[PDB]
């Protein structure tokens, strides 16, 4: 069953270097070209490597040359994009999806199956969890929520009461402060009726910081 | 290397609509274009894949017609689930194909809305740390054209608020705001009238929350 | 193959034969000659000797005219084991050029290879494509 | 690092040792032979040399069984020593012809590359045209 | 008939004459000279020989003026006929390896033109194909 | 003058010097020397020759520390100045070798050249004529 | 103003050759193609060999292989046809004729210059002269006439008065006899009023061994 | 390797006429042929190439047409002259690429014509040699079909004549043959009447001339 399995991305300090990797599976790269795709954190979509291990050759974007460097080793089965002299604006999610080479009718499809790709910030900001604050709600229809703010980087996961609230929820997009670090707001609109009955508690998890964390919202 | 030209940015529409969106190339493409399309969260799907022909296991309701440079998918019937951003490749330059095209993102189109709007005043801990903020809200709401301006004792405040709107919803298909300030401790008391103001395609008069610091 | 040995044993094993041979002929050819003490195999095995390497130390030797004829065939005899081995050590000298003529040109026949290959693909590669914007076009 | 002086001056410590054996070894085995004068050390260390050098100039020398056997090997280690030195001066000179013939590599093989790498930019160039020439006038 | 023999005999032929030279003249000038028993031929015949070879066992040679001039000349002459036959055993091992050298160059030459060659039929192959995709499905 | 006699001169002339020096100090030097007879420098002149040359004739030589110091000078300073000319002799010989070498490399290198090269051509015409094929038909 | 020079043509012994050369003279060779076209005695057309000199290349119909060997020298301005084993058969009018090289639509027009040939006529038979005999004429029209008979090789020209009569005559074409050599007569009808006025007489020229004739006609 | 199939192998035909020759590539030759007139005497004339087009100066009445292999030649109202030998090429194959078809002649058809007879007497200068000979004429004359018979004294002779037509021409449209005898002189002056027997298909009565040996 074809797939394609992006890994290797991470945390970078801006002009470091990094190595995607692209573990094909379901074809042979051998007779294939692999396609290096990365898509800004929430802009559009953008290529930048690319390689046909068949013809022997290589291609790049124009936004990266002396940079990137792509190769494939086909004893294994992957192909691997070489990150290097990291700029601030290279973060983003890296895909990887494949075309077929120069051969018979195969190559008129675009980009065939596409993998699911990883996240490359580069940034000088160093890895630090959030820090939980609560919003306390005030005045059937009552809002409140948490705070997670000042972490690094990306990205942070948060649910309500472990799952119980899960209705008129709004976990916004985290937008990065001027410090370096991102910071979201988790807000939900409740029955005012339920605020001394019912118990609310967002649980805000930071995977890269490897910690996890739930708080409560009282009034 | 091929520059790809997608009309328009943006495109609401209701459901059964029949939608078209074009993608003039800045060159000879030779009919080898594509195109896709990407739900918030996973990787580009494709659809087609010549400008004539479409990917096996797609609906009958994407076409693609090639007018030389010029090309435009179009979708029949627009459907409920078809939402997404559609991205328009070129697969024929000799500096490995693909250059998307900025892409179009259609939504969901539906009748107007006023902005549920709620304010909260700094988090308490937040000041033992030493920088207190403030946080608006306008819920569910539509159409996202908005602006919520500050106002800490009826001053304008500027250049220290950071905005953020949730992707269109499921159902309510309403978007949902959220602004915040953010002051020096120190700052936050030097004041006592938080406010937050606001704007909207569907408020006769701008609804105004805010607050007094400490009570 | 112990040949390098075979065909320097050989010129030793010959060397000593001669070495042997003028300590054998220049002794019962020195019996009855005016100055002659030479009369001894074991003395003269010292003189073919000193004969090969050309030492002449002047202590033991021929004044005979078929016991000459037999020192001056030791005299090249010695000057031929030894100016072979000599050349045969520039085998083992000049004989590394061939190792180091035949790897320089390894490198360079690599760089070559490559390019020259690496456009053949070039070529394939840029057919191939040609041959696409083709019959899958019109067809 | 170039091995050149590590078996160079082997040859050339061995020459000593064996230069200095045998007028350690035909010494001690002169003393009470007929004619043996060669008792001395300091004589017999010039005595070594008339012999490696095979010059055998006729005044100190041996005259015993073990005495001579010593200086035979004498005058096969001159030889020796000065049969490999001057094989040394032709790998010398051989192998620094080596050096100047493998610059000639330089301006024979880069030349090579440029140039099959100047056919490949050709080489596309062409296609590009054709395929500019079907795309351009069909499509 | 042959250009080795010619060259080689020369310096053959050269030798004789002048070992039958020194043998000519040395032994004429060694009359009435203080220690000049070198005054035969035959004699003196076996002194070029000591002379040439370098072997000097003193028994036989001159002591006159122009009698010493026809020696050092034999002397240089034996240097010189071994010499070049030595150096002339180094181009034969160095030359047999140009040989298998370059049959060497017959695997690495012949290899690459059958194979250059082989693509070429390849060149014309892809073209021919290309040529039919058009006027086969166009013309 | 012509180098290679300047080079060849050069050695010749530093080895009279030598051979006129060891006849001049082995002389002056052998005076009042146990067994010193050579005492005179024409004498001594000839001593250094069968010195240089390594024949040692026997009966013109030092008995002194410091007249065999010079000697063994003029034995070493022999072996250098022949060893080194035996050795040009051979540049002349290997170096025939370079030119037939060289006179291969030509060869073999034309022989390719005209493959390739006449195949860069073999890809022009059949490239323009492809490309006569089309937009010639077409329009 | 192009034009071509076949030159070389002549008599060869079986099995032996020759060498044939088409000297350009409008156009540069160099950057064009020289075709070698040979016709049988009598027969239709054959090609033989090309040679586009600009792609250093050449080319041969089987009909000959091991023995042709086209060739063109661009120093000076001519292509030649080195003709070697000649056999029996190869004997005719070998001419030579343009054709642009492949470039910019100038390869689309065939030969689109010919040459005028020369008469390659191998043979172990021998050159020899012919003969003049007249042809008296007898009785407004009347005819006379030459013969030249009993010659060899081909060919042979006959004009009447150095070209003043050209005006109704019919040389016939030689027919090869049983002796080895060929003959053919030049017969002219003339008005009788002027057979004793005007004079008539045939100009014979079989070069190809130096025989130069002119026989007058009288009855 | 690409061969060709030319037909007509001869075709006959008067002024007026429109003329269609026809030729078949043994394989695909993309509209790379080209059209020749040889007039016995000089070489090769490019009428046609590409198939399509003809060389610049030629007449109208000359053109080609492509059936995917098969190559036709017309000549609409064939002139007088246009009469020679045509030649079918192609130029396709990389076998550089030059193939002619076997070829067809047009000779230009007429009326027939008087075939007007004639006999020379053997030249004084012949016999000195030791060998006369008569020679006949049937001088403008149509068509080829003709045939002649020698009689040495009304005695048929055989296997000592040869014959020789004249290529038509370009005006008289007519050919001439052209007879002569052969014997050693001792047998020319054994008989005493040398009469050329001619036939024609144009004769009401077959012509016969001679001449009187001496008289």
């Amino acid at each position: 069953e074809v797939q394609l399995v992006e890994s290797g991305g991470g945390l970078v300090q801006p002009g470091g270097s990094l190595r995607l990797s692209c573990a094909a599976s379901g074809f042979n790269i051998s007779s294939y070209s692999i396609h290096w795709v990365r898509q800004a954190p929430g802009k559009g979509l953008e290529w930048v490597a690319s390689i046909s291990s068949y013809y022997s050759s290589t291609y790049y974007a124009d936004s990266v040359k002396g940079r990137f460097t792509i190769s494939a080793d086909t004893s294994k089965n992957t192909a691997y994009l070489q990150m290097n002299s990291l700029r601030a604006e290279d973060t983003a999610v890296y895909y990887c999806a494949r075309q077929p080479s120069y051969h018979m009718y195969s190559w008129w499809v675009a980009l065939d199956y596409w993998g699911q790709g990883t996240l490359v910030t580069v940034s000088s900001a160093s890895t630090k969890g959030p820090s939980v604050f609560p919003l306390a709600p005030s005045s059937g229809t009552a809002a409140l929520g948490c705070l997670v703010k000042d972490y690094f980087p990306e990205p942070v996961t948060v649910s309500w009461n472990s799952g119980a609230l899960t209705s008129g929820v709004h976990t916004f997009p985290a937008v990065l402060q001027s410090s370096g670090l991102y910071s979201l707001s988790s807000v939900v609109t409740v029955p005012s009726s339920s605020l001394g009955t019912q118990t609310y508690i967002c649980n805000v998890n930071h995977k890269p910081s490897n910690t996890k964390v739930d708080k409560k919202v009282e009034p | 290397d091929i520059q790809m030209t997608q009309s328009p940015s943006s495109l609401s529409a209701s459901v059964g609509d029949r939608v078209t969106i074009t993608c003039r190339a800045s060159q000879s493409v030779s009919s080898a274009v594509a195109w896709y399309q990407q739900k918030p969260g996973k990787a580009p799907k494709l659809l087609i894949y010549s400008a004539s022909f479409l990917e096996s296991g797609v609906p009958s309701r994407f076409s693609g017609s090639r007018s030389g440079t010029d090309f435009t998918l179009t979708i029949s019937s627009l459907q409920p689930e078809d939402f997404a951003t559609y991205y328009c490749q070129q697969y024929y330059s000799y500096s490995a194909p693909v250059t998307f095209g900025q892409g179009t993102k259609v939504e969901i189109k539906r009748t107007v809305a006023a902005p549920s709007v709620f304010i909260f005043p700094p988090s308490d801990e937040q000041l033992k740390s030493g920088t207190a903020s403030v946080v608006c809200l306008l819920n569910n709401f539509y159409p996202r054209e908005a602006k919520v301006q500050w106002k800490v004792d009826n001053a304008l405040q500027s250049g220290n608020s950071q905005e953020s709107v949730t992707e269109q919803d499921s159902k309510d298909s309403t978007y949902s705001l959220s602004s915040t300030l953010t002051l020096s401790k120190a700052d936050y008391e030097k004041h006592k009238v938080y406010a937050c103001e606001v704007t909207h395609q569907g408020l006769s008069s701008p609804v105004t929350k805010s607050f007094n610091r400490g009570e | 193959s112990a040949l390098h040995w075979r065909a320097a044993g050989a010129a030793t094993v010959l060397l000593v034969i001669v070495l042997l041979a003028g300590s054998y002929l220049a002794v019962l050819a020195e019996r009855g000659a005016p100055g002659a003490q030479l009369i001894t195999y074991p003395r003269a095995l010292w003189w073919s000797v000193e004969t090969a390497t050309t030492v002449g130390y002047g202590d033991l030797y021929p004044v005979t005219l078929w016991g000459r004829l037999v020192a001056v065939v030791v005299m090249v005899a010695g000057i031929t084991s030894f100016g072979l081995v000599t050349a045969a050590l520039a085998t083992w000298f000049v004989g590394r050029e061939q190792e180091r003529r035949g790897h320089f040109v390894r490198h360079s026949e690599k760089a070559a290879e490559e390019a020259y290959t690496r456009t053949t693909r070039a070529l394939h590669e840029r057919f191939d494509r040609l041959e696409r914007m083709l019959d899958d076009n019109r067809r």
